[PDB]
C-alpha cells in the first residue's frame, strides 16, 4: 500500500492565537475525532501517510503554543517548517487582525518576500457567532496574495481534509 | 460496590461444573465500569510496567478458561497480570468474564493491567455476539455502559523499557512512542489512522512491506518493519494477541515478536490450546500452556 | 535483554555555528545518542536545542557555555544532569520534558537565572526543598509525573507565573502556596487531590484552572475571589453542591461542565449564575426535576447536555429557552413532551434516544430550523402529521420504535439525507419518498411486516449503501432480494413500471 521508500515529508506548521481551533481541527485530522477540551499547547508533532491527488505523502504537523507563555519556543518552530496554516476563529475577531502580525513574523523567520501559506477560518460551523466574513477574508487573503478556505473541525467535518490537502498543493506548485 | 466480595461470589463457580452462569445485580456490573474507567484515564495511555509480571493474550468470553489460567499462574496479587483485550464476542460467557477481569484492575490498580483490543468497539460487537448477550441477560443500555468504558483503555504498554505489548500490531504513522501519548480520550477506532492500526493490525509473513489484511479494515505489515522498530527505540520483544494460534503461543520473526492466545477450544470448533506467560526480574520468559 | 526459558552530522553543525559566530546552534530531530565534547568551544551560544534526540547523559561541558539563556533537551531518554551545570549564571530556559527522569536534579535546584522549567511526561516521584533558590522562575509544568506531595517551600516562588501539576497523583496541597500571587495558569487535572487550601483565593488573577478528575468533595469559599476565570471543569470529582461561587465569579465565566460528579441537583443559588454562561454538561449524573426558571438569565447558551441522568419531566419553563440552540436528552426516563416545544424556534439539534415516547407532541411542526431528530427506543406507535411542514431537517432515525404506518407528509423533507427506520415492525409506507431525490442512506434491517416496496422509489436512484441483508422479502423474489442492493437498484431502474 503506502510507498516503501522516497516519501516526500511536509512539516506543515498550524500557527494562531489562543482558541482558534489550531489543535482541534489537527486531532480531528489525524484521529477522526473532535475533542471538546481546551488545553494550552506548547509543541505537538503529528504524522500521517496520505494520499494527495493520485501522490503520498507525510503530513507532519507541529501545532504551535500561540500564548504567549508558552511561545517561549515559537520561533524555533516556525523556522523549520515549509508551509503554515494561519487559522483565525471567525468568531474570534482580535485573531484577525494578529494575521497581519504572523505574516510579518513568517517573512521575518524565513528571511522572504513570499512564503507559501494559506489563510484558514476556522468554527465556520458557528454560523450564529461568526464575525469576520467570507469576503473579509477573501480581501485579506488577496492582500497577501494567498489562498482562503473555510473550515469546521466539529463532526462533521468540512473541509478539514481539503485545508491540509490544499496547501500541500500549494507546497508543491512552487 | 465491594469488590472483594463480588471476587468471591465469581470465584464460587471455580471448579465446578462449565457453563454455570453467575448472576450479579446489574448496579455491579454498570459500578465496575465507572469506577475502573477513572483508573484507565489516571494512569498513561503508554503503560510502563515493572517486573515481576505475568502476561496472555484473548480470552473470548470462555469464563472456564478463565479460571484455569488463575490457578495455574496463581491469582493476585501473588502475581502481576497484563491481558492484551478482546475478552467478549464469541464465547458463550463473556458478561462473567469481563466482570471478573475488570474487578482485579479496580482492586489492584499497580499490579493488574488491562489493553485495549479490536473487539472493544460498538460496532464490532454487534455483530460478534456481545450484543446479543447483553439483551436476554441484563439490558441494551449495559451494553452502551461497557462500549463507554472500552473507549478509555490504554493502547500500548511498555515492560521494563524492553517488552512492546499491543494487541494487534505496529502502524506506519508510529516513529515514536510520543505519539501514543498524544492520543486523545475516550476515542472510538476509526476505519484508519494510527489507533486503528494497534488494535487491528495483524503480523503476515509474505509480506515483506505492508499490505492489505483478508479483512477490510486495516492492513498487514512484515518482519522487517518490527525490527526496525525494535532496533530504533530500542527494544527486544512485541508481544501480540488477536489472532487464533494452535498451540497457544506462537513466535514472529526471529522471536521477536510472540503472540499469545489463551482460549482454547475456541467457540466451540477449535482444537487450539491456551498458553499464559510469566516474565521475572531478569526479563526470563516462561510459558505457561493450558491443555487444549 | 530478554530472554526465554548521527554524530558525523552534529559536529559538523557545531563547526558551522561555531564560524559565523550564531546564538543558535540547532542538533534537534538528528537522534544524537551523546552530544559531543566539542560543545564547549563554543562558549557564546545563547541557545542550544537538543531535543527529539537519543541523549542519555549531557556531557559535562555544558559548563563552559556560561552566555547561555535557552536549552532545549525535551523527548530524550536523559536521566541526571551535570553537576558542572551550575556554572550557567545567565541560563534562563530549560525544556526537559518527556524524559526518563526519576527525581528532579540537584543540579536545577542551583540556577538563580532560570526563568522558565519543562518537567513534563517524566518519572519524578520526590520535589525537593531547595527550589528557594530558584526566585527568578516563572515557568514550572510537570504533566506526566509521579510526585506524591508538594514542599512546603513552593510559597515562596513570587516571579512564578504559570504552574502546571497535572497527572501527579498529589494527595495534598500546600496551604501557603496562595502567596505567589503571580499564577494565572494553574492545572491540577488527572490527579488525587482531596481538598483544596483556602490561601488559594489571595490569588488576585488567575484565569485557568485545570481541577477536573480529582477526588474532591467541595471547592473553598475563598476560591470565588478569582475574577479573571474562563472555564471552570469539574469532570470526575466527587461534588454534590456549590457554596454560591459562581455569583461572585460571574466575571468572564465562559463554559461550566459538571460531568459526571455525584450531584442530585442543581447548585444552591440564584438563576443569575449562568448569565455569561455558553456549554455546560450535567452528563453521568441523577438530576431528577429541573427547576422553574433557572435559566431565564442566560440570554446567551447554545448546548446543554443531560446524557445517563434520571429525568423525569422537563419543566414547564421549556418554551422560553428560545435562545438555546442544541439540545441532548439521552438515556433518561421522560414519558410526555409539551406542547410548550413550539417556542424553541432556533433549535437546530434534538437528540431524545432512549426514553419513553409514546406520541410526539403536535408542536413540533412548528419548529422550522431543526436539523436532528434522534429517537432510538421510545416506542413510537405513529409519527404526527405535523412532519410535513418543517423543511430543514437532514438526519433522524426511529430506530426501536413501534410505529407501522408514516404520515403522508414525507415529499415535502426535501433536505432529508439520512433515515433510520429498522427493527420498528413496518408495514407499508407513502409513496411520497420519491419526491425526497437527495437520501443517501437508509436502514430497514430487521422488518418481518413488509413485504412489497414502492414502484415511486424507483426514481430514487442517488442512494448509495441500502442494509437489507436481513428482511424477508416476502413478495419479492429472494434472487433480486439476495443478489444485492446493487441488482435491486436496476431492478429499480428499468422493472419498474416508472422509467
Ligand atoms: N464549534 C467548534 N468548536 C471548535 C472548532 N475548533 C475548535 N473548537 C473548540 O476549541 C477548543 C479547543 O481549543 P484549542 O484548539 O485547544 O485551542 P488552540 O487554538 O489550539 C490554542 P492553545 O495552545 O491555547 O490550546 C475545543 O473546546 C473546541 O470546542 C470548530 O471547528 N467548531
Ligand atoms: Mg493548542
Ligand atoms: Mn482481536
Ligand atoms: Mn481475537
Amino acid at each position: 500500500a503506502v510507498p516503501s521508500d522516497n516519501l516526500p515529508t511536509y512539516k506543515l506548521v498550524v500557527v494562531g492565537d489562543g482558541g482558534v481551533g489550531k489543535s482541534a481541527l489537527t486531532i480531528q485530522f489525524f484521529q477522526k475525532i473532535f475533542v471538546p477540551d481546551y488545553d494550552p499547547t506548547i509543541e505537538d508533532s503529528y504524522l500521517k501517510h496520505t494520499e494527495i491527488d493520485n501522490q503520498w505523502a507525510i503530513l507532519d504537523v507541529l501545532d504551535t503554543a500561540g500564548q504567549e507563555e508558552f511561545s517561549a519556543m515559537r520561533e524555533q518552530y516556525m523556522r523549520t517548517g515549509d508551509g503554515f496554516l494561519i487559522v483565525y476563529s471567525v468568531t474570534d475577531k482580535a485573531s484577525f487582525e494578529h494575521v497581519d502580525r504572523f505574516h510579518q513574523l513568517i517573512l521575518r523567520v524565513k528571511d522572504r518576500e513570499s512564503f507559501p501559506m494559506i489563510l484558514v477560518a476556522n468554527k465556520v460551523d458557528l454560523m450564529h457567532l461568526r464575525k469576520i466574513t467570507r469576503e473579509q477574508g477573501k480581501e485579506m487573503a488577496t492582500k497577501h496574495n494567498i489562498p482562503y478556505i473555510e473550515t469546521s473541525a466539529k463532526d462533521p467535518p468540512l473541509n478539514v481534509d481539503k485545508a491540509f490537502h490544499d496547501l500541500v498543493r500549494v507546497i508543491r506548485q512552487q | 460496590l465491594n469488590i472483594d466480595s463480588i471476587i468471591q461470589r465469581l470465584l464460587e463457580v471455580r471448579g465446578s461444573k462449565p457453563g454455570k452462569n453467575v448472576q450479579l445485580q446489574e448496579n455491579e456490573i454498570r459500578g465496575l465500569c465507572l469506577k475502573s474507567r477513572e483508573i484507565f484515564l489516571s494512569q498513561p495511555i503508554l503503560l510502563e510496567l515493572e517486573a515481576p509480571l505475568k502476561i496472555c493474550g484473548d480470552i473470548h468470553g470462555q469464563y472456564y478458561d478463565l479460571l484455569r489460567l488463575f490457578e495455574y499462574g496463581g491469582f493476585p496479587p501473588e502475581s502481576n497480570y497484563l491481558f492484551l483485550g478482546d475478552y467478549v464476542d464469541r464465547g458463550k460467557q463473556s458478561l462473567e468474564t469481563i466482570c471478573l477481569l475488570l474487578a482485579y484492575k479496580i482492586k489492584y490498580p499497580e499490579n493488574f493491567f488491562l489493553l485495549r483490543g479490536n473487539h472493544e468497539c460498538a460496532s464490532i460487537n454487534r455483530i460478534y455476539g456481545f450484543y446479543d448477550e447483553c439483551k436476554r441477560r441484563y439490558n441494551i443500555k449495559l451494553w452502551k455502559t461497557f462500549t463507554d468504558c472500552f473507549n478509555c483503555l490504554p493502547i500500548a504498554a511498555i515492560v521494563d523499557e524492553k517488552i512492546f505489548c499491543c494487541h494487534g500490531g505496529l502502524s506506519p504513522d508510529l516513529q515514536s512512542m510520543e505519539q501514543i501519548r498524544r492520543i486523545m480520550r475516550p476515542t472510538d477506532v476509526p476505519d484508519q489512522g494510527l489507533l486503528c492500526d494497534l488494535l487491528w493490525s495483524d503480523p503476515d509473513k509474505d509480506v515483506l512491506g505492508w499490505g492489505e489484511n483478508d479483512r477490510g479494515v486495516s492492513f498487514t505489515f512484515g518482519a522487517e518493519v518490527v525490527a526496525k522498530f525494535l532496533h530504533k527505540h530500542d527494544l527486544d520483544l512485541i508481544c501480540r494477541a488477536h489472532q487464533v494460534v494452535e498451540d497457544g503461543y506462537e513466535f514472529f520473526a526471529k522471536r521477536q515478536l510472540v503472540t499469545l492466545f489463551s482460549a482454547p477450544n475456541y467457540c466451540g470448533e477449535f482444537d487450539n490450546a491456551g498458553a499464559m506467560m510469566s516474565v521475572d526480574e531478569t526479563l526470563m520468559c516462561s510459558f505457561q500452556i493450558l491443555k487444549p | 535483554g530478554v530472554a526465554f526459558s548521527s554524530n558525523a552530522e552534529v559536529i559538523k553543525e557545531l563547526n558551522k555555528c561555531r564560524e559565523e559566530n550564531s546564538m543558535r546552534l540547532d542538533l534537534s530531530k538528528r537522534s544524537i545518542h551523546i552530544l559531543p565534547s566539542s560543545i564547549k568551544e563554543l562558549t557564546q551560544l545563547t541557545e542550544l536545542y537538543l531535543y527529539s534526540n537519543k541523549l542519555q547523559s549531557l556531557p559535562a561541558e555544558v559548563g563552559c557555555l556560561v552566555n547561555l539563556m535557552t536549552l532545549a533537551l525535551s523527548e530524550n531518554s536523559l536521566t541526571s544532569l551535570p553537576d558542572s551545570l551550575d556554572n550557567l549564571k545567565k541560563l534562563r530556559m530549560l525544556d526537559l520534558r518527556h524524559n526518563k527522569l526519576r527525581e528532579i536534579p540537584s543540579v536545577v535546584y542551583r540556577l538563580d537565572s532560570l526563568t522558565t522549567l519543562y518537567l513534563r511526561f517524566n518519572r519524578i516521584t520526590t520535589v525537593e526543598k531547595d527550589i528557594k533558590n530558584l526566585s527568578k522562575l516563572s515557568m514550572l509544568s510537570i504533566r506526566e509525573n509521579k510526585i506524591k506531595q508538594l514542599p512546603a517551600e513552593i510559597g515562596e516562588l513570587c516571579n512564578l507565573i504559570t504552574l502546571d501539576v497535572a497527572h501527579n497523583q498529589l494527595e495534598h496541597l500546600p496551604k501557603e502556596i496562595g502567596n505567589c500571587t503571580q499564577i494565572t495558569n494553574l492545572d491540577l487535572q488527572h490527579n488525587e487531590l482531596l481538598d483544596l487550601p483556602d490561601t488559594i483565593g489571595n490569588l488576585s488573577s488567575l484565569s485557568r484552572l485545570g481541577l477536573r478528575y480529582n477526588r474532591l468533595s467541595a471547592i473553598p469559599r475563598s476560591l470565588a475571589k478569582c475574577s479573571a476565570l474562563e472555564e471552570l471543569n469539574l469532570e470526575n470529582n466527587n461534588i454534590s453542591t456549590l457554596p454560591e461561587s459562581l455569583l461572585s465569579s460571574l466575571v468572564k465565566l465562559n463554559s461550566l461542565t459538571l460531568a459526571r460528579n455525584c450531584f442530585q441537583l442543581y447548585p444552591v443559588g440564584g438563576p443569575s449564575q449562568f448569565s455569561t454562561i455558553y456549554s455546560l454538561n450535567m452528563e453521568h449524573n441523577r438530576i431528577n426535576k429541573i427547576p422553574f426558571g433557572i435559566f431565564s438569565r442566560a440570554k446567551v447558551l447554545s448546548k446543554l447536555n443531560m446524557k445517563d441522568n434520571q429525568l423525569t419531566s422537563l419543566p414547564l419553563d421549556f418554551g422560553t429557552w428560545t435562545s438555546m440552540v442544541e439540545l441532548n436528552l439521552a438515556t433518561n426516563q421522560l414519558t410526555k413532551i409539551p406542547e410548550d416545544v413550539s417556542g424553541l424556534v432556533s433549535l437546530e439539534v434534538l437528540i431524545l434516544s432512549n426514553n419513553l415516547l409514546k406520541k410526539l407532541p403536535h408542536g413540533l411542526g412548528n419548529l422550522r430550523k431543526l436539523r436532528e431528530l434522534d429517537l432510538e427506543e421510545n416506542k413510537l406507535e405513529s409519527l404526527p402529521n405535523e412532519i410535513a411542514y418543517l423543511k430543514d431537517l437532514q438526519k433522524l432515525v426511529l430506530t426501536n420504535n413501534q410505529l407501522t404506518t408514516l404520515p403522508r407528509g414525507i415529499g415535502h423533507l426535501t433536505n432529508l439525507t439520512h433515515l433510520g427506520l429498522g427493527e420498528n415492525l413496518l408495514t407499508h409506507l407513502p409513496e411520497e419518498i420519491g419526491t425526497l431525490e437527495n437520501l443517501e442512506e437508509l436502514y430497514l434491517n430487521d422488518n418481518p411486516n413488509l413485504h412489497s416496496l414502492p414502484f415511486e422509489l424507483a426514481l430514487c436512484s442517488k442512494l448509495s449503501i441500502m442494509s437489507i441483508e436481513n428482511c424477508p422479502l416476502s413478495h419479492l423474489p429472494p434472487q433480486i432480494v439476495a443478489g444485492g442492493p446493487s441488482f435491486i437498484i436496476q431492478f429499480l431502474k428499468m422493472q419498474g413500471p416508472y422509467r
